[PDB]
RNA sequence: GGCCUACCAUGGUUUCAACGGGUAACGGGGAAUAAGGGUUCGAUUCCGGAGAGGGAGCCUGAGAAACGGCUACCACAUCCAAGGAAGGCAGCAGGCGCGCAAAUUACCCAAUCCUAAUUCAGGGAGGUAGUGACAAUAAAUAACGAUACAGGGCCCAUUCGGGUCUUGUAAUUGGAAUGAGUACAAUGUAAAUACCUUAACGAGGAACAAUUGGAGGGCAAGUCUGGUGCCAGCAGCCGCGGUAAUUCCAG
């Protein structure tokens, strides 16, 4: 845990996506792994991006340890880091909220059930309730 | 010379002559007559399951004088009746009537083997387990 | 005769063998270490 | 419906199974190099037979054939780089004289032994697979690494391994621990 | 365009194999074997064709003789209030059957792309995971040491000894190294599992213990021992076994 070194390779500026994209090459010669959150802290300092315009997602520790490589994004103007990021990668960082829905089984079973009716459905519910009531 | 045509425009004669003389070959005929499908007891298969009908004792041919301890089996998929040899000793005790054995070829691609006359098959599995396991007391025959 | 075979004495020799248990011996090395034992044991002549 | 993965096998079983010449020619290749089994020897002769088929193909073609010249130098400089063809032996008549012996020399399981620090050819094999030897900056535990010519200065103990420093492993660490709780207090 | 019709003519194919029959025949790229020449395979990751229990017939549309469209059958087969109604897994998963013979009624649109009025929705296409000794790659099951008997040849020899040269048998001991596994974490990922990293544990014969076939010849390895006695059995082939079995059953 002596030191970690952030080396950003292959830096390409992306004006038409309002971002900067590069290969993150971290050298952690005594750490076990490097834990993306404080990479987002440390990459914020070298690019002035307040930890919400940055994203790191693809890391792979080299065999034998001591080195890991992944990809990294740095955005302009965090409002544009929610415009262009995928939703799954925002919820890792807590910017977006994990939207709740049922499984694909229920979401498909409901559609097939709702495909049988024709219209609002509350014209038929009125006339079937009176037969059930009497 | 040499009894075959040699002219450059004579490929038809050589090709039809090779075709006619291929039929003298033993396995080329069986490949192109479908003898495995129609005539062989297994339907051109390595293995077949059967049903044991009776225990047989077959005298070994000369110059051997043993009794070979085989069984008579009726196959499921064909209904044909074959005789199959039961391997090394005590296995005839492990086989009984109506055990639904599994059969294989006996090594020689449709021919008898050794001093056993007229047996082209052997039992591999009895009651669905093995014969090696039952002989070596590695598994147990199901209670049937 | 030439009709039947006497199936009575099947297994008559394996049944009556005076069985003896495999004596426990130290195990032999395995893998590359077994080729060491083999291909020195065939070449001990100093 | 995804495109297939190409694969191939990297060895070949000899035609006659039970010799006394070939079976005892494994004195060198299994005891004098410290090898697992015959598949490690069948593997080398497979690549070596792959080499001669390409070399025989080239020699049949005309000299100053552009195909002979291109794949000729490529075949030489690949075999030069790993150190199986000597520094000036560079001719297609000499890759055919190349035999199985100077392939097992270039293996890392022997190159560790020849560069000191191993004291046996199959003490080296144990050390490699126990994650102790690193080439350049990279730990390798493959005993068939087939080191290059610009790599023999870079076989050394790993920066993580106990023999390269870095806080010796769980045997001595625990062994010093019980003397601490018996002699220290 | 004989595609069909009316009129007219008598043509058309064939031993250089027409026509008929068979195929356990979808065709090809390709696969296996590898001196050359060849032989055998190709249902099947791509291209083309055909089909959606059988056979016809059609609506809509640019495009269908469509079957997750419609009009009635048969190997068929479902529901009941007995009046009627509904159907097509050679899609995905699963079941029965058949057999020598082949996986989960799992998760998701995050990648690849497709469609739509369309950046957003949808996709059992597709991807992920489970089963998986089909094949293929790499390579654990130990590594360093210390310690001893019993001979035999020869030499010198007093005879008691060495002083080499080799033959076999282990047997008691020591510190070192490591992952197979158990796992904080982080990484991976749509979310996970697993891999790659990594704190903490994790080796002394009792285990963290490798098997499968062989030992007459082909063909590498016992004329060692106990049992059997042409019996049991072995044996691809030649052969073995009838009271000293190098071949069966055992150690």
């Amino acid at each position: 845990s002596d030191a970690v070194t952030i080396r950003t390779r292959k830096v390409i500026s992306n004006p038409l996506l309002a971002r900067k994209q590069f290969v993150v090459d971290v050298l952690h010669p005594n750490r076990a792994n490097v834990s993306k959150d404080e990479l987002r802290e440390k990459l914020a300092e070298v690019y002035k991006a307040e930890k919400d315009a940055v994203s790191v997602f693809g890391f792979r520790t080299q065999f034998g340890g001591g080195k890991s490589v992944g990809f990294g994004l740095v955005y302009n103007s965090v409002a544009e880091a929610k415009k262009f990021e995928p939703t799954y990668r925002l919820v890792r960082y807590g910017l977006a909220e994990k939207v709740e829905k049922a499984s694909r089984q229920q979401r498909k079973q409901k559609k097939n059930r709702d495909k049988k009716i024709f219209g609002t459905g509350k014209r038929l519910a009125k006339k079937v309730a009176r037969r059930n009531a009497d | 010379g040499k009894g075959k045509p040699r002219g450059l425009n004579s490929a038809r004669k050589l090709r039809v002559h090779r075709r006619n003389n291929r039929w003298a070959e033993n396995n080329y005929k069986k490949r192109l007559l479908g003898t495995a499908f129609k005539s062989s007891p297994f339907g051109g298969s390595s293995h077949a399951k059967g049903i044991v009908l009776e225990k047989l004792g077959i005298e070994s041919k000369q110059p051997n004088s043993a009794i070979r301890k085989c069984v008579r089996v009726q196959l499921i998929k064909n209904g044909k009746k074959v005789t199959a040899f039961v391997p090394n000793d005590g296995c005839l005790n492990f086989v009984d009537e109506n055990d639904e054995v599994l059969l294989a070829g006996f090594g020689r691609k449709g021919k008898a083997k050794g001093d056993i006359p007229g047996v082209r098959f052997k039992v591999v599995k009895v009651s669905g387990v093995s014969l090696l396991a039952l002989w070596k007391e590695k598994k147990e025959k199901p209670r049937s | 005769a030439k009709v039947h075979g006497s199936l009575a004495r099947a297994g008559k020799v394996k049944s009556q063998t005076p069985k003896v248990e495999k004596t426990e011996k130290p195990k032999k090395p395995k893998g590359r270490a077994y080729k060491r034992l083999l291909y020195t044991r065939r070449f001990v002549n100093v | 419906p995804r495109a297939p993965r190409t694969y191939s096998k990297t060895y070949s079983t000899p035609k006659r199974p039970y010799e006394s010449s070939r079976l005892d020619a494994e004195l060198k290749l299994a005891g004098e190099f410290g090898l697992k089994n015959k598949k490690e020897i069948y593997r080398i002769s497979f690549q070596l037979s792959k080499i001669r088929r390409a070399a025989r193909d080239l020699l049949t073609r005309d000299e100053k054939d552009p195909k002979r010249l291109f794949e000729g130098n490529a075949l030489i400089r690949r075999l030069v780089r790993v150190g199986v063809l000597s520094e000036d032996k560079k001719k297609l008549d000499y890759v055919l004289a190349l035999k199985v012996e100077d392939f097992l020399e270039r293996r890392l399981q022997t190159q560790v032994y020849k560069l000191g620090l191993a004291k046996s050819v199959h003490h080296a094999r144990v050390l490699i697979t126990q994650r102790h030897i690193a080439v350049g900056k990279q730990i390798v535990n493959i005993p068939s690494f087939m080191v290059r010519l610009d790599s023999e200065k870079h076989i050394d103990f790993a920066p993580t391994s106990p023999f390269g420093g870095a806080r010796p492993g769980r045997v001595a660490r625990r062994n010093a621990a019980r003397k601490a709780e018996a002699s220290g207090e």
